[PDB]
């Protein structure tokens, strides 16, 4: 794989949100976005106005600024939805080098990309040494997404399906804190109310 | 510990794990 | 020695066939770098074939890995020794007890960059004192074969050199004991029967207009390698049955 | 070692020679400590250009 | 290797780099380009920053 | 018994207060103590004259209405006057000026054995009035580097440098192994330039050594 | 030197790290820093938690 | 003679160096004690109870 | 979820689609690197991941010389496909398959 | 613990091998753990803890 | 020498270009039918040319058209 | 036992005495730990390891430049070339394995 | 107050004739350090030395062998002739001539006295004789030089050192051994700053220590020779 021409015009792509695995925020959105082609147009939840087009390369500058409008679901472009044949094109990469600038028209990437797995591969290990509910960490507002909710006798909502997902809304609009909530957990909040740091949300039986 | 040449065979569970020189 | 030991250095010295323990005790007779002569006491000795017990060390030659092993002794004239006692220390053992290196004074604190990962920073007093200097014995072989075209000479007559730099060579074609070489210089001469240069026009004008005769053998001679320089110590020759010597064999 | 000695050079102890006095800058605190004078680690206010 | 050819080594030296590498290859860092420096002794001095 | 036998080249960028010099082909280990020598020289022997105490109109913790500097601050500028003073020893200047706008070191008054060689140090600044200040100064003249702290005390740099550093790295003659090519960098308050500050710090090593040696020529 | 890099360029960062290198080492070595029998420390308390 | 380096002891978690270090410095002042009986000869008396 | 276990990636791929299964592959190799503390940026394993699903199987051949059930490289149908769909000739579908390295 | 104009105060170490560890040079929490404290638990073969 | 080459990967983009017109460039002057345009400071023919780079005088274009004028020189050489 | 051996020498418990640097003469700082270590001399010698060719010798059933003493470079594997390739090194990778 | 005062040698004190301590008075503020630390550095580094350089032994065409009669190997006897010590006073090389017989200890006082021969340790231990009958005949080249040099490096003219039974020797110039110097207060009547300077060497006795201190302040002052004269 080498950089055979700079562009497609595919504008598919994927999307990127701080990385959460059911607990913190484990890697910010920042680093996951920096050096890489926007995929669309840049709006504000409510389309206050276009901040960034589709292919400005998102470096220090835009990254901050996307940093004040906070907006944390970012749709950039990818290697593997590249349209170009037989190759890939230089805005669909990004920018990453040890240069600052854009890829340039010919670097071979692959064999770079094969590089830079193998290097952390020398600090692995072969052989392994030997190896109740919900905390929220921060302060935000309960936010139950793919989750359905009946009121019990004591008035707790509880869930009645397994894909429930949990999110924490501050008042800025991002989401710091997800997690998953197991089928029959007790909430004595559900989706639109706040609460504090610390204040323990949602309780379930582990077993 | 640190400084990964060779790894800390001891250590309390859940510990990344050193990856000590 | 070990300025700091265990108390097994000794064990491993003397198990081990490096140094010499006396066979029977009783008073050295003759202390000389080349042999000791320890006269036995009668209490040891059996009744019949009175004599003495007589080492002879081994001097310097070489070892498997290129390294020097000495003998020397470590009693003095007329002194009186023990059944099962060290009457010679060979290489890296002092009075019986293995000495693998040295002690040496040791400061720790970080120099200049001078010591940055495991990098050792040492004085010249060190290298000035000659104490950590080694001795290696090279074994350089020559071998006259029987070419198809002929057999290989050992001469001293060798083509395409300086008489100057032959001039280390004894009449034969092998260097002198004790002659100091370095990268080059000819140890023994050989050369290997060759023909049918088959020379090209250029050349033969060359040796037309100049009258210089080309050598019809080739120069095969064992030379020092490159890099490394020596003195010569032992010489020695193998020559097969009763085909005809060299002078120096 | 070069981390090391940044970090001996760059840190603050509770007291030392000439704690809390004022220097014109960098210069006059090389002049200070290569002469013995200031410790190389004090809680000192100086005059720096940035 | 006599005394005038060790100028004639300054001046092929001068701006001719070369590379070094070590055995475990991992990234393309594992080889870099620095430029020569006539040293007395039989041992290579690498930065130590790389 | 032949010897090392350098000479001087020729470098210096920064105009008058700033030097560097450079001196080969030493011997190997003389670059290291004759840079270390001379460094320790002219840091701390070095004739030159700078503020020890200062009289003052107001009066080490106070304020003076109209000038948002502080004492200390003015202190601080007052050691850097450069001050170069002939065979009068101890001298007193006085600060005579009031207005709107900064006292300079132009602003002081002009004594006869006296010199300042920056007009346009800043000494302080004034804030809007006919706002009292006027004081005096005196200078002593030191064979080394004192601050007030061991005894309106004021640091008393007298030697005319401001900093100095030496770098040893190795030089090539046409055959030599490992030679010093001593490196020299050094900066000045602006009373006497560096090129003669080394020579005069150097000399009073000469002089300090000048009483053993023999038969230096042949 | 990351944010040296960032702000002023390649050509200073390398001089600069270069500096960096320098005095580091001479800092370290003028610190006389060392490791002695002494330098670890054992906590009293240590046999009182062992019993 | 020679200068280790004190960072080379920690990662390598190695301490019986430096309880050797100390006691040779130890064995060499009890030998420089020696000595200096040796040099300014007294007697078999004050050496042997040394 | 109709039960419980770990996934294979080719049926990830093959019900949720493509992007779905890089962002497994890059998430999955993410925290098992992160949790020895080494930064790589997700580009790497993109462009691998690309040169996984380099093959496909075709589905249906319509108006191609394509076989149902064969193998081709996604760039190579691709192109010839797209240029039978600029043409009037109905194209020929295919479905992503993935490969190991 | 040291006195500054005062009786005590404390302050963060100037302990060679916490300088060591803590500047990030050479070393790690576990380390200087275990050159000074108890050394944890280890496993047999089979890999059951002892 | 040139310690860093950011200055010719500024004023010609694509870092690698600026090694092809380089070698070129040095190519005319290694093999003696060309001289340098920026004084030699004792530096062989690649910091020489690097340095042509730098000063803006030399990439691809200028190198190109004083060949296509060298081409009609030897036309004109036809007489 | 280490101390009160110390003891009998003149010889600090730390075992840690004050050093001065040979190049200015000040005192180093920050006491330092020095003593009498046993050390040896391993036979990993530089005037052993030290290798370098131009042109030498080359291998009949391949034109290789292994032969004889060690010869030819250091083999440039099949990392060394991906190494090459990440670099937009191409004329350095062709004149390493083909001229 | 004003430039300058210098010290000047004071009292000498001989201990042995191995070593001794010098003493200088009259110090301003830090120049103790200053002069004592560049002082050790130039009589550490610069010198004269009158060390072994070439010995020729009687039938002996190497070192790596052992002459019949001593218990000693040759190679053993050149490491104890480099450690010799004498002192030369019109001569730049001398070649001594060593002859000696009969069962003992060869000390250094058997060689043939000449001219500019001092010895100062007549008792050092060359070798010993083991037999009635074993004599060992040799010529001992010393050079004066300065530093040290080495015997690998001595071979670059080689000028024809055909006669194999020469074995060269590293050289060792040097007197100094160990140097130290410590900067104590000396209080002057009433001046609050001066400091003494005490430099305890360490020497063979070959030099006298005036010499060696004159000849060291006198190479630092011939260094300072790029813009220097005597005032
Ligand atoms: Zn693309």
């Amino acid at each position: 794989l080498v950089v055979t021409e700079d562009d497609c015009g595919t504008h598919e792509g994927i999307m990127m949100t701080p990385v959460i695995e059911g607990g913190d925020v484990k890697e910010p959105l920042r680093d996951r976005v920096l050096g890489r082609v926007t995929a669309e147009d840049v709006l504000k939840p409510g389309t206050a106005d276009i901040l960034v087009p589709r292919n400005t390369l998102l470096h220090e500058q835009w990254c901050d600024l996307l940093e004040e409008n906070s907006v944390d679901a970012v749709k950039v472009r990818s290697v593997v939805s590249c349209d170009t044949d037989f190759g890939v094109c230089a805005h669909c990469y990004g920018r990453d080098l040890a240069r600052g600038h854009i890829i340039n028209k010919g670097e071979a990437i692959g064999v770079i990309a094969a590089q830079s797995i193998g290097e952390p591969g020398t600090q692995l290990t072969m052989r392994t040494f030997h190896i109740s509910s919900i905390q929220v960490k921060n302060k935000g507002s309960i936010k139950l997404s793919n989750v359905k909710s009946v009121v019990n006798s004591s008035g707790k909502l509880v869930i009645t399906s397994r894909n429930t997902e949990l999110k924490l809304i501050d008042e800025f609009g991002r989401t710091k804190e997800s997690y998953k909530v197991p089928y029959g957990a007790v909430l004595a909040k559900g989706d639109g109310e706040q609460v504090a740091g610390g204040e323990t949300v949602a309780n379930w039986d582990p077993h | 510990g640190g400084a990964g040449h060779v790894p800390e065979y001891f250590v309390g569970i859940g510990t990344p794990i050193s990856f000590y020189g | 020695k070990p300025l700091v030991g265990t108390g097994m250095e000794r064990a491993v010295a003397v198990d081990s066939g490096v140094t010499a323990v006396a066979k029977r005790g009783g008073v050295v007779q003759y202390v000389d770098a080349s042999r000791i002569v320890i006269k036995v006491n009668e209490d040891e000795m059996y009744p019949g074939e009175a004599g003495i017990d007589i080492y002879n060390l081994t001097k310097y030659t070489r070892s498997n890995q290129n390294t020097c092993i000495n003998q020397m002794p470590c009693v003095s004239l007329g002194e009186p020794v023990e059944r099962g006692d060290v009457l010679a220390d060979g290489p890296s053992t002092d009075l019986g007890e293995l000495a693998l290196g040295q002690n040496m004074r040791v400061a720790f604190m970080p120099w200049n960059g001078y010591n940055f990962e495991d990098s050792i920073l040492v004085s010249e007093r060190v290298v000035q004192e000659d104490r950590f200097t080694t001795i290696h014995i090279q074994e350089l072989a020559c071998v006259s074969r029987d070419t198809k075209l002929g057999p290989e000479e050992i001469t001293a007559d060798i083509p395409n050199v300086g008489e100057a730099a032959l001039s280390k060579l004894d009449e034969s074609g092998i260097v002198y004991i004790g002659a100091e070489v370095t990268g080059g210089d000819i140890l023994v001469g050989k050369v290997t029967p060759k023909g049918e240069t088959q020379l090209t026009p250029e050349e033969k004008l060359l040796r037309a207009i100049f009258g210089e005769k080309a050598s019809d053998v080739k120069d095969s001679s064992l030379r020092v390698p490159n890099g490394v320089s020596g003195t010569v110590i032992d010489v020695q020759v193998f020559t097969r049955d009763g085909v005809e010597k060299d002078k120096r064999a | 070692d070069v981390v090391l000695g940044l970090y001996y050079m760059t840190r603050d102890c509770v007291n030392a020679k000439g704690e809390g006095m004022v220097l014109t800058g960098p210069k006059e605190a090389e002049r200070l400590y290569r002469s013995g004078l200031a410790s190389l680690h004090a809680r000192v206010k100086v005059r720096i250009t940035e | 290797e006599e005394a005038v050819v060790w100028d004639i080594l300054d001046e092929v030296i001068r701006e001719h780099p070369v590379l070094l590498n070590r055995a475990p290859t991992l990234h393309r860092l594992g080889i870099q380009a620095f430029e020569p420096v006539l040293i007395e002794g039989k041992a290579i001095q690498l930065h130590p920053l790389v | 018994t032949e010897f090392l036998k350098p000479r001087l080249v020729d470098i210096e960028q920064v105009s008058s207060t700033h030097a560097k010099v450079t001196l080969e082909p030493l011997e190997r280990g003389f670059g290291h103590t004759l840079g270390n020598a001379l460094r320790r020289i002219l840091l701390s022997s070095m004739p030159g004259c700078a503020v020890t105490e200062v009289e003052i109109d107001g009066v080490e913790y106070s304020t003076k209405e109209g000038v948002q500097e502080d004492i200390l601050e003015i202190l601080l500028n007052l050691k850097g006057l450069a001050v170069r003073v002939q065979g009068k020893d101890e001298v007193i200047l006085t600060l005579n000026k009031s207005g709107i706008g900064p006292v300079t070191a132009a602003d002081i008054t002009h004594d006869g054995d006296v010199e300042i060689v920056k007009p346009q140090h800043v000494i302080c600044h004034l804030t809007d009035e006919n706002a009292s200040i006027s004081m005096r100064i005196k200078v002593q003249r030191g064979r080394g580097y004192v601050p007030a702290s061991t005894r309106l005390l004021v640091d008393a740099c007298y030697s005319p440098v401001e900093r100095i550093a030496y770098n040893v790295e190795a030089a090539r003659v046409e055959q030599r192994t490992d030679l010093d090519k001593l490196v020299i960098e050094m900066e000045t308050n602006g009373t006497i330039d560096p090129e003669e500050a080394i020579r005069r710090a150097a000399t009073i090593l000469a002089e300090q050594l000048e009483a053993f040696v023999d038969l230096e020529v042949l | 030197l990351n944010t040296c890099y960032r702000i002023l360029g390649l050509k200073p960062t390398v001089i600069f790290a270069d500096q960096i290198m320098y005095t580091g080492f001479a800092y370290a070595a003028r610190s006389g820093a060392s490791v002695g029998i002494d330098d670890m420390v054992i906590p009293e308390k240590k046999h009182e938690i062992i019993s | 003679d020679i200068v280790l380096n004190p960072l080379g002891v920690p990662s390598r978690m190695n301490i019986g160096q430096i309880l050797e270090t100390h006691l040779g410095m130890a064995a060499k002042g009890i030998g420089d004690k020696i000595n200096a009986m040796l040099k300014q000869q007294q007697e078999v008396a004050k050496l042997r109870e040394f | 979820v109709i039960s419980d276990g770990p996934e294979a990636p080719h049926d990830i791929l093959r019900l949720r689609g493509v992007h779905a299964v890089t962002r497994y592959i890059v998430n999955e190799v993410q925290d098992v690197y992160r949790l020895q503390g080494v930064k790589i940026n997700d580009k790497h394993i993109e462009v691998i991941v690309r040169q996984m699903l380099r093959k496909a199987t075709i589905v249906n051949a319509g108006s191609s010389d394509f076989l149902e059930g064969e193998q081709v490289e996604y760039s190579r149908v691709k192109i010839a496909n797209r240029e039978l769909e600029a043409n009037g000739k109905v194209g020929a579908t295919y479905s992503r398959d993935l490969l190991g390295i | 613990v040291i006195n500054r104009d005062g009786q005590e105060e404390k302050q963060v170490s100037f302990n060679s091998i916490y300088m060591m560890a803590d500047s990030g040079a050479r070393g790690s929490a576990a380390q200087i753990r275990q050159l000074a404290g108890m050394r944890g638990l280890m496993a047999k073969p089979d890999g059951s803890i002892i | 020498a040139r310690v860093t080459v950011q200055d010719a990967v500024e004023k010609i983009g694509n870092r690698f270009d600026l090694v092809l017109v380089a070698a070129r460039r040095a190519r005319q002057m290694q093999v003696g039918g060309k001289d340098p345009l920026v004084p030699e400071e004792n530096d062989k023919t690649t910091v020489i040319a690097l340095r042509e780079i730098e000063e803006g005088l030399i990439n691809n274009q200028i190198l190109d058209v004083r060949e296509r004028q060298e081409q009609q020189e030897q036309e004109a050489a036809e007489l | 036992e280490i101390k009160e051996l110390l003891k009998l020498g003149d010889l600090p418990t730390s075992g840690q005495i004050r050093l001065y640097d040979g190049r200015t003469g000040e005192q180093f700082e920050r006491p330092v730990t020095v003593g009498y270590m046993y050390m040896l001399k391993l036979n990993h010698l530089v005037d052993d390891k030290m290798h370098a060719r131009s042109t030498g010798s080359y291998s009949l059933v391949t034109q290789q430049p292994l032969g004889g003493a060690q010869f030819g470079g250091q083999r440039f594997g099949e990392m060394e070339v991906w190494a090459l390739e990440a670099y937009g090194a191409a004329y350095t990778l062709q004149e390493m394995l083909t001229v």
